[PDB]
């Protein structure tokens, strides 16, 4: 019939962005 | 929208600059420049001479 392994720092920055700017439904 | 994407981009730029300084300290400079303070997303402070 990838991930360049500098993404730990970007991810921590994403968490800081989540806290500094929260989502709002 | 501007506040969120400007704050994220500026702290991204600070992270890039910190990674560059760690590259310079490891590879070529080495104790000719030292990181004094680094608060992620807040400030970076280097020491020369």
């Amino acid at each position: 019939f990838s991930s360049i392994f500098q993404r730990q720092r970007v991810d921590a920055l994403l968490l800081d962005l989540r806290q500094k700017f929260p989502p709002k439904f | 929208m501007y506040n969120c994407l400007h704050s994220f981009c500026l702290s991204l730029q600070l992270e890039v600059l910190h990674s560059q300084t760690l590259m310079l300290i490891r590879e070529r400079w080495g104790d000719l420049v030292q990181v004094e303070r680094y608060h992620a997303g807040k400030c970076l402070s280097l020491s020369v001479w």
